[PDB]
């Protein structure tokens, strides 16, 4: 379908599978979404990485 | 060559010169839960020959008017052996069976007992005669434990449902014409890969005389019918301080 | 590592149920064979020993002469999906004007399907279930007339808020699904997927849902399974003044994409409650019917 | 079509033929099911089968 | 379309064009029948048959 | 024209009459041969079933 790009996903890092029926894209379905995950971001975001095993303040 | 048969587990070996081949239940023997069906995540213990062995737990008389018996798995078991305790300090628990019931008697004696496993036997009250009232049945009457329980109607198992349709599952016969035992293997039967041993019982053993049990005056009356049973690859999980119930 | 013979040899842990029997195509109904007279010694097909547990293995070939017949009856029609996907009444509900009931605009339904006898003994003819299903909502007035109202329809899961009026808060339905319809409108129709936490549902359980002693007082737990609780449903008319009419709404069920196992006695005596299989004791009555002797008809 | 695979009967013994117009696959029809079926795991579960000639008990 | 052949003329010595949505053949239109006649069969079952030149009866 | 199987793989008009035994050529009174102590089990010739 040659549409417009006016979705608020236009251009995520995460792919959809959409369905419409019109010259708007924001008219489309939800669909699926991208099955991506970064827990690091809040839960692990230190400088310096420490590994499991180690003593973590050595 | 299918009369005589010799069933060894463990420390225990069973013979029976007068047997009548042996039933698999649904076709398929026992397994250990594989790693695709399993959820929980703590590494199993399957003590092995320590509890997957035979033991003899109880013996019926037969009688010209018994009207027939049965016992629930694994409750029959959780007070007995090395098995018990298993079951007792694991909060999961799964396993397998090898049931053989033994009732011998002479060549002159005749009657017919169906013996058939019956997975989630649950059991239903009269009622109150009338219906109208919602009774339950008691602790001792869903898991009687090693003594079993009499059935009070089993015409419709004390569960509204027809005996005659029992043969639908795993069973076998004991006509005394024929032969003096039934040997039946049974595989975990659940909705889940393992389950807990004292909440939940996975089927019922029972032992009904379908052809009533006769001899004339001077032969040996007293007829008893014995119940052996092996767990099959038995498995624990959960691991805490012992509980009985 | 692994050294002494015994650890080496054993089979602990192996995973791989091995099965005696396997499943062959069969969509038509087997054919019968020529066969001729067999006056032989040493075999005999009519002799059985049922005491084994199996089925006899005699056939007609074997007991009668017979002709050659190709046999092109289907055995499509007897699968479970032929047998099950079929929409049957398994609830209703009222929400009446005046009454003792649910007077007041709205009603909780425990979704419980075992109310009913024709689709309940049905189900019942196998321990385990796995299924998905599709439910029709059919609402009019007690006499079957179509009045314009606007209904709510809402599913209530496990721990989210039952709606305790008409105009709970609970309706906001942000997160639940609910269905905005009209009974002047179609039969409202959706479907639903397999819920359980378990591979699938049971229609008997022989256990109590809880440890601990299980006295008098608690034996109306035995045999309940919370892996069948899926929830509750909800419906109420939508407004915060009363309703004009007096509604029901009957709940139907077609299941689809069907998986049954351990097939089990068919209930023979009438059905007294939802949670149980308790039998009227002095109303025990035979399976089917009866005649006065063995050698007439 | 790309859809989910949330139905009760995603890796069944049996395969189907069904219709869907939503990316939920329980959503779709029942269709028509795998005639197969296996008799002897209830007519005939005995560990050491015997033939229709012979004497079942010898 | 992969239904069901469970049609009244499903085997017919005349075949039909037909349309269906649903897995049930006989759910589908009657289309049109195949224009093949055999009038003989009972205007002139006879065993010898006889020209039209010839006198029936010699 | 036979087409129905019953038909085709019948008995029906078997005019050889099947025989379990034939004659042998015996001019002479049968010998008897050298025999010496058994001691089996198993084999057991003097018992029959008249
Ligand atoms: C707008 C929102 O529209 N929403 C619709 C909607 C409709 C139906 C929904 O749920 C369907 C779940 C059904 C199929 C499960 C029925 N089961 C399985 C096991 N079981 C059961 C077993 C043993 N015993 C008992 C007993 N009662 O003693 C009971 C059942 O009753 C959910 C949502």
């Amino acid at each position: 379908s040659h549409e417009n790009s006016n979705s608020a996903t236009e251009g995520s890092t995460i792919n959809y599978t959409t369905i419409n029926y019109y010259k708007d894209s924001y008219a489309a379905t939800a669909g699926k979404q991208s099955l991506k995950q970064d827990p690091d971001k809040f839960a692990n975001p230190v400088k310096d990485i420490f590994t499991e095993m180690a003593a973590p303040l050595k | 060559s299918d009369r005589v048969a010799q069933l060894t587990i463990g420390n225990s070996t069973i013979t029976t010169q007068e047997a009548a081949n042996i039933i698999v239940g649904y076709g398929e023997w026992p397994s250990y839960c594989s790693d695709s069906d399993a959820t929980a995540v703590d590494k199993p213990t399957r003590p092995d020959v320590s509890v997957n062995r035979f033991y003899t737990l109880d013996t019926k008389l037969w009688e010209k008017s018994s009207k027939g018996w049965y016992w629930k798995f694994p409750d029959v078991l959780t007070e007995t052996g090395v098995f018990g305790q298993n079951a007792q300090f694991h909060y999961l628990y799964r396993s397998g069976f090898c049931i053989h019931v033994q009732c011998n008697a002479s060549k002159f004696h005749q009657g017919a007992l169906l013996v058939a496993v019956l997975p989630e036997y649950v059991i239903g009250t009269v009622a109150g005669g009338t219906g109208t009232e919602d009774t339950h049945p008691p602790y001792k009457q869903t898991q009687p434990g090693a003594d079993g329980f009499e059935l009070q109607h089993p015409y419709v198992l004390d569960a509204g449902i027809p005996i005659s349709q029992l043969t639908v599952c795993p069973h076998q016969w004991i006509n005394l014409r024929t032969n003096n035992c039934a040997t039946i293997i049974v595989p975990y039967i659940n909705a889940l890969p393992f389950d807990s041993a004292l909440n939940h019982c996975n089927f019922g053993l029972l032992v009904v005389p379908i052809s009533p049990l006769d001899y004339d005056q001077g032969a040996t009356p007293v007829i008893p019918i014995t119940i052996t049973l092996a767990p099959m690859c038995s498995e624990f999980a959960g691991l805490r301080q012992a509980v009985t119930q | 590592g692994d050294r002494v013979a015994d650890v080496i040899e054993s089979s602990i842990g192996d995973s791989v149920s091995r099965a005696l029997t396997h499943a062959l195509p069969a969509p038509t109904g087997q054919n019968t064979q020529v066969s001729s007279h067999r006056l032989d010694t040493g075999k005999v097909p009519a002799l059985q020993a049922a005491e084994i547990g199996a089925s006899s293995n005699a056939s007609d070939e074997s007991m009668i002469e017979t002709r050659c017949v190709l046999n092109s009856h289907s055995t499509a029609e007897t699968t479970l999906d032929s047998f099950f996907s079929r929409a049957g009444l398994v609830g209703e509900i009222d929400l009446p004007l005046e009454g003792t009931t649910n007077p007041n605009g709205y009603a909780n339904w425990d979704i419980d399907i075992t109310g009913y006898a024709q689709m309940r003994r049905k189900v019942e003819l196998f321990t385990y279930m796995r299924f998905d299903a599709e439910f029709t909502f059919v609402a009019c007035t007690p006499t079957g007339e179509v009045v314009p109202q606007l209904l709510q329809y809402m599913f209530v899961p496990p721990g989210a808020p039952k709606p305790d009026s008409r105009e709970s808060l609970a309706w906001q339905t942000a997160t639940n699904p609910s269905v905005f319809v009209k009974l002047s409108d179609p039969p409202a129709q959706v479907s639903v997927p397999f819920m359980s936490p378990a591979s699938a549902y049971q229609w008997f359980y022989d256990g109590y849902p809880t440890f601990g002693e299980h006295k008098q007082e608690k034996d109306l737990e035995y045999g309940a399974c919370p892996n069948n609780m899926m929830g509750t449903f909800s419906v109420r008319t939508v407004g915060t003044s009363k309703s004009k009419y007096p509604l029901v709404v009957r709940i139907y069920m077609r299941m689809k994409h069907v998986r049954a196992w351990i097939p089990r006695p068919m209930r023979n005596q009438n059905y007294l409650f939802k949670a149980n299989p308790n039998y009227a004791g002095n109303s025990i009555k035979p399976t089917g019917a009866s005649r006065t002797a063995i050698t007439t008809l």
